[PDB]
C-alpha cells in the first residue's frame, strides 16, 4: 500500500518528531506528493530535511 | 560554354557545421558538408543496428 | 565512463523531441475544441 | 573535475520550488550548478580590484 | 450562384492524431530497450 | 440526435491540457534525476 512507505519517508528518513502531523503541516503534504515519486536518495535523509527546510522557508516569504 | 565544376562548387557552398567527440570524448573537431559533394547523387543506404 | 557519457547524451535527445511531440499535441486538442465550441467567420 | 565544462554541465538552479536532488548533488562536482546571472566587466573589473 | 459537421471533419484529423501517439509510445519504447540493450552494464 | 454541449468537451480540453503541461514537465523532470542522481 502507502501508509508503509508514507510512514517511511515521514519517520526513518525524516526523523521528523510524531507530534507535527499531516494536517498540521500542509507543505509537508505538498513536498510528500512529490517526495514518493523517487526511491533513492534515502541514505543522506539531511537532504530531503534541508529540502523540506528551505521550503517552509519559501512559504513564510510575504512576496 | 561549359560550367566547371569548381565554379558549381563556390556557387553551391555549404550548410550543416557539427562538431564531433572521439569515442573517449577527448577530442573536438568540425565537419563541413558541401552540398555539391559528389556522395549527394548515389542514393545510398544508411542504417545501424543495435 | 563512455557508456555514462553516451547514456547521458542519448537521454538528453529525447527530451527535446518528446516537448515538440506534446506541444504538437497541445495545439491539436486546442484546435478541435475550439472548433468544436465556435467557428471563425 | 577533469575535463572543460561544456555549456550543457552548468545548469541554473532555481530556489523558489524543489530541487531535491540538486541538494542530494551538493558533494558532488562535474555539474556546476549556478544563478542565472553573469557578472557584466564592469563589476568584474571591481571583483578583481 | 452548423457546429456538429465540421466537428466529424476534425475528428478525421484526430484519427491521424492517434495514429501520431501510436508511432511516438513506439519510438518511446524503442528508445528504452535500446539503451538497456547497449550501454547498461 | 441534437448538437452536444460543449461544457463538458470544456472539462476535456482542460484535463487534456493539465495533463499535457504534466507530460512535458514530468519526462524533463525524469531526465534531469537521472541525469543528476545516476549520471554523476
Amino acid at each position: 500500500k502507502r501508509d508503509e512507505k508514507h510512514r517511511h519517508v515521514v519517520n526513518v528518513v525524516l526523523e521528523l518528531p510524531t507530534e507535527i502531523s499531516e494536517a498540521t503541516h500542509p507543505v509537508l503534504a505538498t513536498m510528500l506528493s512529490k517526495y514518493t515519486r523517487m526511491s533513492s536518495l534515502f541514505n543522506d535523509k539531511c537532504a530531503f530535511k534541508l529540502d523540506l527546510l528551505r521550503m517552509v522557508a519559501v512559504s513564510r516569504t510575504r512576496r | 560554354d561549359e560550367v566547371a565544376r569548381t565554379d558549381e562548387w563556390k556557387g553551391a557552398g555549404v550548410s550543416r557545421l557539427r562538431e564531433v567527440w572521439d569515442v573517449q570524448h577527448r577530442v573536438r573537431l568540425r565537419v563541413l558538408w558541401y552540398v555539391n559533394s559528389f556522395w549527394r547523387s548515389r542514393e545510398l543506404s544508411y542504417d545501424d543496428h543495435e | 565512463r563512455v557508456r555514462k557519457r553516451y547514456l547521458r547524451q542519448e537521454l538528453r535527445d529525447l527530451g527535446h523531441r518528446v516537448q515538440t511531440y506534446c506541444e504538437d499535441l497541445e495545439g491539436r486538442v486546442s484546435e478541435a475544441e475550439a472548433l468544436l465550441n465556435q467557428q471563425c467567420e | 573535475d577533469r575535463q572543460p565544462l561544456n555549456p550543457a554541465n552548468i545548469e541554473a538552479r532555481h530556489h523558489g520550488v524543489s530541487d531535491v536532488p540538486r541538494l542530494g548533488a551538493m558533494d558532488a562536482d562535474e555539474p556546476l550548478f549556478v544563478d542565472d546571472y553573469r557578472a557584466t566587466d564592469d563589476e568584474w573589473t571591481l571583483q578583481k580590484v | 450562384s452548423v457546429l456538429t459537421q465540421n466537428v466529424l471533419s476534425a475528428l478525421e484529423i484526430l484519427r491521424l492524431v492517434r495514429l501520431d501517439l501510436r508511432q511516438l509510445a513506439q519510438s518511446v519504447q524503442d528508445t528504452i530497450q535500446h539503451m538497456r540493450f547497449l550501454y547498461l552494464l
